Formats: structure tokens, sequence, C-alpha cells
RNA sequence: GUGAAAUGCGCAGAUACCGGGAGGAACGCCGAUGGCGAAGGCAGCCACCUGGUCCACCCGUGACGCUGAGGCGCGAAAGCGUGGGGAGCAAACCGGAUUAGAUACCCGGGUAGUCCACGCCCUAAACGAUGCGCGCUAGGUCUCUGGGUCUCCUGGGGGCCGAAGCU
């Protein structure tokens, strides 16, 4: 919430966009970041680079709350994902351990035209 | 590699609780293995199935285990 | 499924033999007990239609064995009937 | 009469006089029933994969019985009333199958 | 469900009755101390303050046991099921082993000879009544008090029921049968199941004489009046409302909430 | 959100994250070249009720068989009646975009419906586009399921390759 070493990131790679939740280990985030919060529209959003500079960014901010130790979590598949992820340990931020969330039902609601 | 059926020794595999023995087939995140790497043949390979479905209602095995470290 | 018990006090009673698992009589009662038992879970298992198609079979296959025996020997014939109270 | 092994998640944090209370409904219940009891395999507190009713762990109770199929369903339902009974599963018995013998 | 007609007159029709199968041969409701008396199609100033009432069918009034809670313990043997036309529901005459006899709301799938009982002991099943705080959340109940001690008034109606939601507090959240939420207290006696005759909702009048026999008198339009009548009363060659439509007495009457904002009753309810 | 966008949503605090709760629908992995059914069709798990079918033992009846106009029953989806249910999806409908136009393909909204009960409707690329029953005419391989001391033998299904032959 406000001060804290150890925390949790949230990657979420949509298509047409990608955001990262940093967290306190309890779920309440700290801060976060996107492609658009980054400065890119539409499309680009969903870029890799953009994803990159969202992970970094959102990094930074962290840091700051004294963020140094986190467990990243991962949800999404877009081109992104895994970039979001190699900025983040490069970030120097303390990655204790990816995993991946990514919900997905047995089945139950049916999708949308596609 | 490795056959799920050799990798154990003469078990029941109607019973639904003696989740040491089930809880090996169960893939590395709770999906019900592949026959085709669980070593089983067609019938033995339903009832596995079927007890296995009745362990995760009890609660005994997972319905999802999240993909660690990727 | 009816008790293999209630089979037999069926069998051992239209048998016009012992032993005789398989005479005209013994197949006729022996559907007539099935056929009523459906009847009465189709009597509340309405919407079960699989299972009719089964009853309309067995009701069938029992009109043969009938048929026949009324062609046959029609003095047995009318005594089973009577006796199973059937042909309404 | 048919053979059946009736499963039983009981709340796991609950003192042993209100568990022992627990079992004196099922007890009763399967005696209501016609239930004649078998082996029974009190495996008691257990750790269980996905946390049911918050709780990530559960008292068991493994019993076995024959009795009248036709009031299998109505048991059942006496036994779920209870709100520290976090689950029940009667099943039919059958011959085991060796596999990998 | 319900018996209907061969159209060997217009109106008879379309005109369909309830089958009374379910009412146990019993005619003559239990005179013991049971019915007493009604009538009175306006105020106690002459006035009229309901319009377009009056004109029944003499109705003596069945006494309904609506607490309950006053034979808490002795059980009952439901003696019967009788018409009652001063409720859309049936009722059912149960002796009490005490000696004593009552009516009660029969509730959908009670039948004669069940036994049935009130209290915080009594068995959850049809006809039982209990404290909410009693009753397993998720079972449908009917008869409901709304206060404790104060008597049933909730799901009353052929068909309706109430359905528990969860607990909190002394209080235990429940649906309505309008779908409304709200926390109605723990002590409070409710008897479980939904209530008797649900079909009820089905039978057509079919004619304007039948409506008569219920009491209601013909309900005239305001737009087939005069200004003085009534604001619609503009009535100048089959009109259209004057706008926007209004009462008899001049408020708003498509949308325009009528309860009262500062009702202490509010902090109870949800939606 | 898309090809890119726009409509839309958001400082009245949305998206992303956590906790508690409500409700409907559909059943991931097992799952397939698989299985069952007369067809339409049938997939989480449990219990009950029930149909068809296959193998063994060589036990029983003694041709009781086949087909079957009309009759009767079943019959995906959509649709209709009465009442209930309504999360997602979504004809119609509204808006955005594209275009010469766009009553469409794409996008943002969205109703009947899709779900349940009872009752109608009775159609289809209801397709193997191949009526049912029986007997007879090389084999190779793959698989599902029964019986038997069992690098195999013998029934019952599901595919492929192919004698003769047919076309
Ligand atoms: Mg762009
Ligand atoms: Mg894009
Ligand atoms: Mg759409
Ligand atoms: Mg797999
Ligand atoms: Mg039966
Ligand atoms: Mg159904
Ligand atoms: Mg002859
Ligand atoms: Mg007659
Ligand atoms: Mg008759
Ligand atoms: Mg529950
Ligand atoms: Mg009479
Ligand atoms: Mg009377
Ligand atoms: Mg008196
Ligand atoms: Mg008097
Ligand atoms: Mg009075
Ligand atoms: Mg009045
Ligand atoms: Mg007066
Ligand atoms: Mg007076
Ligand atoms: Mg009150
Ligand atoms: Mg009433
Ligand atoms: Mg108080
Ligand atoms: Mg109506
Ligand atoms: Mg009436
Ligand atoms: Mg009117
Ligand atoms: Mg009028
Ligand atoms: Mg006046
Ligand atoms: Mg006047
Ligand atoms: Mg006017
Ligand atoms: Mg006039
Ligand atoms: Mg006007
Ligand atoms: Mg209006
Ligand atoms: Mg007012
Ligand atoms: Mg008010
Ligand atoms: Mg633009
Ligand atoms: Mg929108
Ligand atoms: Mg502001
Ligand atoms: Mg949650
Ligand atoms: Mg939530
Ligand atoms: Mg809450
Ligand atoms: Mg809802
Ligand atoms: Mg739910
Ligand atoms: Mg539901
Ligand atoms: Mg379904
Ligand atoms: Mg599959
Ligand atoms: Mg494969
Ligand atoms: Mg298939
Ligand atoms: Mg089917
Ligand atoms: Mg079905
Ligand atoms: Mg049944
Ligand atoms: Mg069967
Ligand atoms: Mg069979
Ligand atoms: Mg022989
Ligand atoms: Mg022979
Ligand atoms: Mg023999
Ligand atoms: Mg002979
Ligand atoms: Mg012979
Ligand atoms: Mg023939
Ligand atoms: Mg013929
Ligand atoms: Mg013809
Ligand atoms: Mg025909
Ligand atoms: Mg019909
Ligand atoms: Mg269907
Ligand atoms: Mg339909
Ligand atoms: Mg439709
Ligand atoms: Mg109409
Ligand atoms: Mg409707
Ligand atoms: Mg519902
Ligand atoms: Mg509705
Ligand atoms: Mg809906
Ligand atoms: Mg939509
Ligand atoms: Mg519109
Ligand atoms: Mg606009
Ligand atoms: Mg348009
Ligand atoms: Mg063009
Ligand atoms: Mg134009
Ligand atoms: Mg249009
Ligand atoms: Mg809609
Ligand atoms: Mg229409
Ligand atoms: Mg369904
Ligand atoms: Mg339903
Ligand atoms: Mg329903
Ligand atoms: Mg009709
Ligand atoms: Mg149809
Ligand atoms: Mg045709
Ligand atoms: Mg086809
Ligand atoms: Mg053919
Ligand atoms: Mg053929
Ligand atoms: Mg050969
Ligand atoms: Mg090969
Ligand atoms: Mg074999
Ligand atoms: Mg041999
Ligand atoms: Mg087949
Ligand atoms: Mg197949
Ligand atoms: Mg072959
Ligand atoms: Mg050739």
């Amino acid at each position: 919430k406000r001060q804290v070493a150890s925390g949790r990131a949230y990657i979420h790679a949509s298509y047409n966009n990608t955001i990262v939740t940093i967290t306190d280990p309890d779920g309440n985030p700290i801060t976060w970041s996107s492609g658009g919060v980054i400065g890119y529209k539409g499309s680009r959003k969903g870029t890799p680079y953009a994803a990159q500079l969202a992970a970094l960014d959102a990094a930074k901010k962290a840091m700051a709350y004294g963020m140094q130790s986190v467990d990243v979590i991962v949800r999404g598949t877009g081109a992104g994902r895994e970039q979001a992820i190699r900025a983040l340990q490069a970030s120097g931020l303390q990655v204790k351990s990816i995993v991946d969330d990514t919900p997905v039902p047995h089945n139950g609601c049916r999708p949308k035209k596609k | 590699k490795a056959k799920v059926k050799a990798t154990l020794g003469e078990f029941d595999l109607r019973d639904y609780r003696n989740v040491e023995v089930l809880k090996r087939f169960l893939s590395e995140t709770g999906k019900i293995l592949p026959r085709r790497r669980t070593g089983l043949s067609a019938k033995e390979q339903r009832i596995l199935a079927k007890t296995i479905k009745r362990a995760r209602i009890l609660g005994l095995l997972p319905f999802t285990e999240k993909l660690v470290r990727k | 499924p009816i008790t293999k018990e209630e089979k037999q006090k069926v069998i051992q009673e239209f048998a016009r033999f012992p032993g005789d698992t398989g005479s005209t009589e013994v197949q006729v009662a022996l559907l007539t007990l099935r056929i009523n038992r459906l009847s009465e879970h189709l009597k509340v298992h309405k919407k079960d239609h699989h299972s009719h198609r089964g009853l309309l079979m067995m009701v069938g296959q029992r009109r043969r064995l009938l048929r026949y025996l009324q062609r046959e020997d029609p003095e047995r014939y009318r005594a089973l009937i009577e006796k199973l109270g059937i042909r309404g | 009469m048919r053979r059946y092994e009736v499963n039983i998640v009981l709340n796991p944090n609950l003192d042993q006089s209100q568990l022992a209370l627990e079992k004196e409904i099922i007890q009763r219940a399967l005696e209501n029933y016609g239930a004649r009891v078998e082996k029974v395999e009190e495996l008691g507190l257990r750790r269980l994969a996905y946390p049911i009713a918050k709780d990530p762990q559960g008292y068991f109770l493994w019993y076995q019985v024959e009795m009248p199929e036709d009031r299998v369903n109505d048991l059942a339902r006496e036994l779920r009333i209870r709100d520290n009974v976090r689950r029940v599963m009667v099943v039919k018995s059958q011959e085991p199958f060796l596999a990998n013998a | 469900a319900v018996k209907k007609f061969k159209p060997y007159t217009p109106s008879r029709r379309f005109m369909t009755v309830a089958d009374f199968s379910e009412i146990t041969k019993t005619e003559p409701e239990k005179s013991l101390v049971k019915p007493l008396k009604k009538t009175g199609g306006r105020n106690n100033q002459g006035r009229i303050t309901v319009r377009f009432r009056g004109g029944g069918h003499k109705r003596l009034y069945r006494i309904i046991d609506f607490k309950r809670w006053d034979k808490v313990g002795i059980p009952a043997k439901v003696a019967a099921i009788e018409y009652d036309p001063n409720r859309s529901a049936r009722i059912a005459l149960l002796h009490y082993v005490d000696g004593e006899k009552r009516y009660i709301i029969a509730p959908d799938g009670l039948q004669v000879g069940q036994q049935v009982v009130a209290g915080p002991d009594a068995p959850i099943q049809v006809g039982n009544a209990l404290p909410l705080r009693f009753i397993p959340v998720g079972t449908v109940v009917h008869a409901v008090e709304l206060e404790p001690k104060k008597g049933a008034k909730l799901a009353r109606a052929a068909g309706t029921s109430a359905q528990i939601q969860g607990r909190e507090g002394d209080y235990v959240i429940l649906r309505l049968p309008s779908g409304e939420l709200r926390k109605v207290h723990g002590e409070c006696y409710a008897t479980v199941g939904a209530v008797g005759n649900a079909d009820h909702k089905n039978i057509v009048l079919g004619k304007a004489g039948r409506s008569r026999w219920l009491g209601r008198r013909p309900h005239v339009r305001g737009a087939a009046m005069n200004p003085v009548d009534h604001p619609h009363g503009g009535g100048e060659g089959r009109a259209p409302r004057g706008r926007p439509p209004a009462s008899p007495w001049g408020w708003q009457t498509k949308g325009l909430k009528t309860r009262k904002r500062r009702k202490p009753s509010s902090r109870f309810i949800i939606a």
C-alpha cells in the first residue's frame, strides 16, 4: 500500500494492449502501467516494445515505494508476455518466481462470435 | 521417457483415495495425463479418469495446478 | 431389475414341466412380467421415450408367441390369456 | 441390499466433542435408513487440494454399508443437511481392478 | 390443473374454474368457534374510501392461526384441507394432539394424515414452522413474521414463497415473493415450504358477472369522465391523455414512487 | 477495440490486482483414428428407475420366421401457447467504420431466443445423398469389447489397403 520491499507483479497481455500491476504480497496494488500509460495508442499498445517499457516503468515506480523483490504473475498471450517478464528481471527487480495463472474455463460461457 | 504404468508397483485403480498413487498420473498441472504417456490401455485409462474425478470432488486431488516458473 | 427369485416364482409356475426354462407359456409370462414393470416405469417417466421403444418390442414379441400358441393350441392359449388377465 | 462406500468430509477446525456430536448424527442417520454398517476408516484430518469451505484442510470419514438402495438418496440428503458436513459422496462398492500387476 | 368448459354459451367458452380436487371432502368449515363475520364496502364515516367494491357473496370468516409459537412442541395431525373464500390460498384444519384445533395456510405438498409441529426443535419440512435462525439457509418458506411475536404477514398468497439468502447478525436475509431483499429478525417464526393452490394465477374469470361475485364493482376509466370527475376527463371524442397519466386525485401514475423516504424500515431492506 | 480506427467506457475514480457475495449456463485435461442408440442424437460427478446389445455353458420351446400399404410412436435447429428463468451469446434493432452506396462482412451496444415445466410444430445436405432380412465369394494391417493356458485361438463392433467381380 505504501512501503514494503517484497511484493508481486501482475502481467496482463491483451492483443491490443499490455498492463502490469505491482502489488504487496497480499494483493493490494502499489502502482501500475501499460502501453497507453507509456504513450502508445491502439495497435502499438500491443507491440512488444511497449510491453517492455510498461514493465520497466511499472518497475521504476515500485522501486520508489521500496520494492526490491517480486513474484511475477502472468495472464494473457499477447505479443509481450515474456517481454514484460524479460524487461522485469532486467530491471534490477528481484524476480523471485514467474508464474502462469491465465484463466481458462472448463467449458462454461459461450465466447463472442469468435 | 518413462511410462506412468511401470513407474509404479501393483495397485488398484478404482481406489479414489490412494492419492499418492493417483497424484503421480495427474500431470504437472492437475490435467488428467494423456494415455499416450501414462502407458495405460483403453479400459484402464477410463476407470482411472473416473476415479480421479471422484477424488477431485472429495477434494483429495486438484482441478488445476498453476504452471510454475516459465 | 426384477428380483431373480421373483423370476423363478414365474418360471417354476408356468413351466409345463420341470426345467422348462424356455416354453411358449414361459416366455409369455416372462414377458408379461417385464412389460408391466415398464408400463409403470413409463407411467412416471413419461419423458423416457427410448425405453418405450423397448416396451413396444416386448409387447410385439409377446404377440407372436401368442399368435403362435393361439394357432398351435387354442386350448392352452385360452387358459394362458385368462390366467394373465391379458388382452383388453 | 447393496454395498456402498459412504464418504463424508467434515469441518476440520472444531473440537473433538462436537466432532463426536457430528458423528452422533451420522451414526443415527445410517440406522434410520437401514444401513448395516461394515468396516470404517476414520482417517480424520487431511490436507486436500482446492480449499473447500475456505479451509485448506478437512476431517475425513469413510464408512461402508449394505442397505436398501431405494433409500440411499434420501440418506445422502439427510447427511448433507449438516453445515459442518462439508461434503458427502455415497458410492456403489465394486470389485477392485488390479492395474500393473 | 384447471377445469375448463365447452362453449355452450359465450363467456363460458373462456371461463375456467380451479379443480378443488385437493380439498379433502369437507364443505362445512370447522364451525367450532372458527368462523366469524365480515361485510363493509366503505369506511367508518359513511364515505367510500376504496372505489368499486361491494357485492361479494356473504362469507363467514375462517379464523387462521398466524402466530403458532403459542403451541411449541405440541404436534398436530392435518385433519383436512378446506376452501376459504377469504384468501387466495387453501386452509388446512389440523388437530393438535393437545385436543385443540386450528387453521393454517395449506402449503404446497401438505396432505392429510401428515403430522406437523412448531418450535426450534422441529424437523425442517413442509408444514413445520420455526424461527428463521433455525431454518437451513436456502430453504423456501412462507407465512413469515416480519417482527418476532407479531404474527405472519409475508408470503401468504397462493403459490407465493420466500427463500433464505443467509444469516447476518440476529437477522436473516431472504428474498420476498416480490423479489425484494431484506433482513428479517431471527426470532421471527415462519412455516416451511411454499403456499398451496399455485395454479390459482391461471383461472379465467370469464365474464363480468364473475368479477361481481368476487365483490368487485365495475371500474370506470377516468378517460371516460368529465373534467370535474377526473384529470383525464377531456372525454371529447375517444381522446388521448391530456398528459401525463394521473390518478383521480392528480398524482402521476406511471412510475413515480410513493413509498416514504425517511421510513426507518428502509434501513433493513436491499432493492 | 481494429487493417487502421471510430462509436463506447473512465477523475462522478474506469482498466489492472485482492477479498466477500449473487446468478445462470456449459462441462477443461481424460478425449480418440474411441464408445452407445433405430434415427434425431448422447460427454463433469453421484444414486435410483429403465431400453438395447454382445460373450460363455449346449440347458429349454420347436419354424413360433422375413418384409411390412394404411395405423401408431419417435423425430436436430428454428418457430408457437401458458407459466417460470435469464450469466454468456445474440436474429431484429440503434450507433461506429468501410464503400460509389453498405439495409452487409469488422467494431461498440442490444431484444426475442438459447435454459426449465407442460403442450404444439414435424421440417433438413433427418446424408453412407447407399431400405430391411438371409445365404454365398482372397487376404494385409489398425482398433474397441467379450471367451479360452494365450509369440495364439475364437465371437461381436469400429477404420484403412485391397482378390475376384461390379461400375
Ligand atoms: Mg496505432
Ligand atoms: Mg492490434
Ligand atoms: Mg459481438
Ligand atoms: Mg493433454
Ligand atoms: Mg420398475
Ligand atoms: Mg430434460
Ligand atoms: Mg398348426
Ligand atoms: Mg374393454
Ligand atoms: Mg380399460
Ligand atoms: Mg453447498
Ligand atoms: Mg362428493
Ligand atoms: Mg362451504
Ligand atoms: Mg374459542
Ligand atoms: Mg358462532
Ligand atoms: Mg372479524
Ligand atoms: Mg370503502
Ligand atoms: Mg360507524
Ligand atoms: Mg361497525
Ligand atoms: Mg410486523
Ligand atoms: Mg392467506
Ligand atoms: Mg436485538
Ligand atoms: Mg396471467
Ligand atoms: Mg376464484
Ligand atoms: Mg378490468
Ligand atoms: Mg373500465
Ligand atoms: Mg365526486
Ligand atoms: Mg359530482
Ligand atoms: Mg384530457
Ligand atoms: Mg363523457
Ligand atoms: Mg397532450
Ligand atoms: Mg401508465
Ligand atoms: Mg403522494
Ligand atoms: Mg411506505
Ligand atoms: Mg483516425
Ligand atoms: Mg463498451
Ligand atoms: Mg479529480
Ligand atoms: Mg472472488
Ligand atoms: Mg471478486
Ligand atoms: Mg459480502
Ligand atoms: Mg441473477
Ligand atoms: Mg455460482
Ligand atoms: Mg438454477
Ligand atoms: Mg446441459
Ligand atoms: Mg477431444
Ligand atoms: Mg493425439
Ligand atoms: Mg464419434
Ligand atoms: Mg441420445
Ligand atoms: Mg439426453
Ligand atoms: Mg424410479
Ligand atoms: Mg443398462
Ligand atoms: Mg439388458
Ligand atoms: Mg446339442
Ligand atoms: Mg440344443
Ligand atoms: Mg449346460
Ligand atoms: Mg420334442
Ligand atoms: Mg426337442
Ligand atoms: Mg423368413
Ligand atoms: Mg404378417
Ligand atoms: Mg405408398
Ligand atoms: Mg407404416
Ligand atoms: Mg403424442
Ligand atoms: Mg439437442
Ligand atoms: Mg427448440
Ligand atoms: Mg425456438
Ligand atoms: Mg395470444
Ligand atoms: Mg416464455
Ligand atoms: Mg432458477
Ligand atoms: Mg422473463
Ligand atoms: Mg438471457
Ligand atoms: Mg453482446
Ligand atoms: Mg433502439
Ligand atoms: Mg453517436
Ligand atoms: Mg448497422
Ligand atoms: Mg466499392
Ligand atoms: Mg444511399
Ligand atoms: Mg439495420
Ligand atoms: Mg435479451
Ligand atoms: Mg415472432
Ligand atoms: Mg440444459
Ligand atoms: Mg429446472
Ligand atoms: Mg422449473
Ligand atoms: Mg393442439
Ligand atoms: Mg421438433
Ligand atoms: Mg418430407
Ligand atoms: Mg453426414
Ligand atoms: Mg445398406
Ligand atoms: Mg442391409
Ligand atoms: Mg487369414
Ligand atoms: Mg501397422
Ligand atoms: Mg480379446
Ligand atoms: Mg485351453
Ligand atoms: Mg454401430
Ligand atoms: Mg465411431
Ligand atoms: Mg477389419
Ligand atoms: Mg479390380
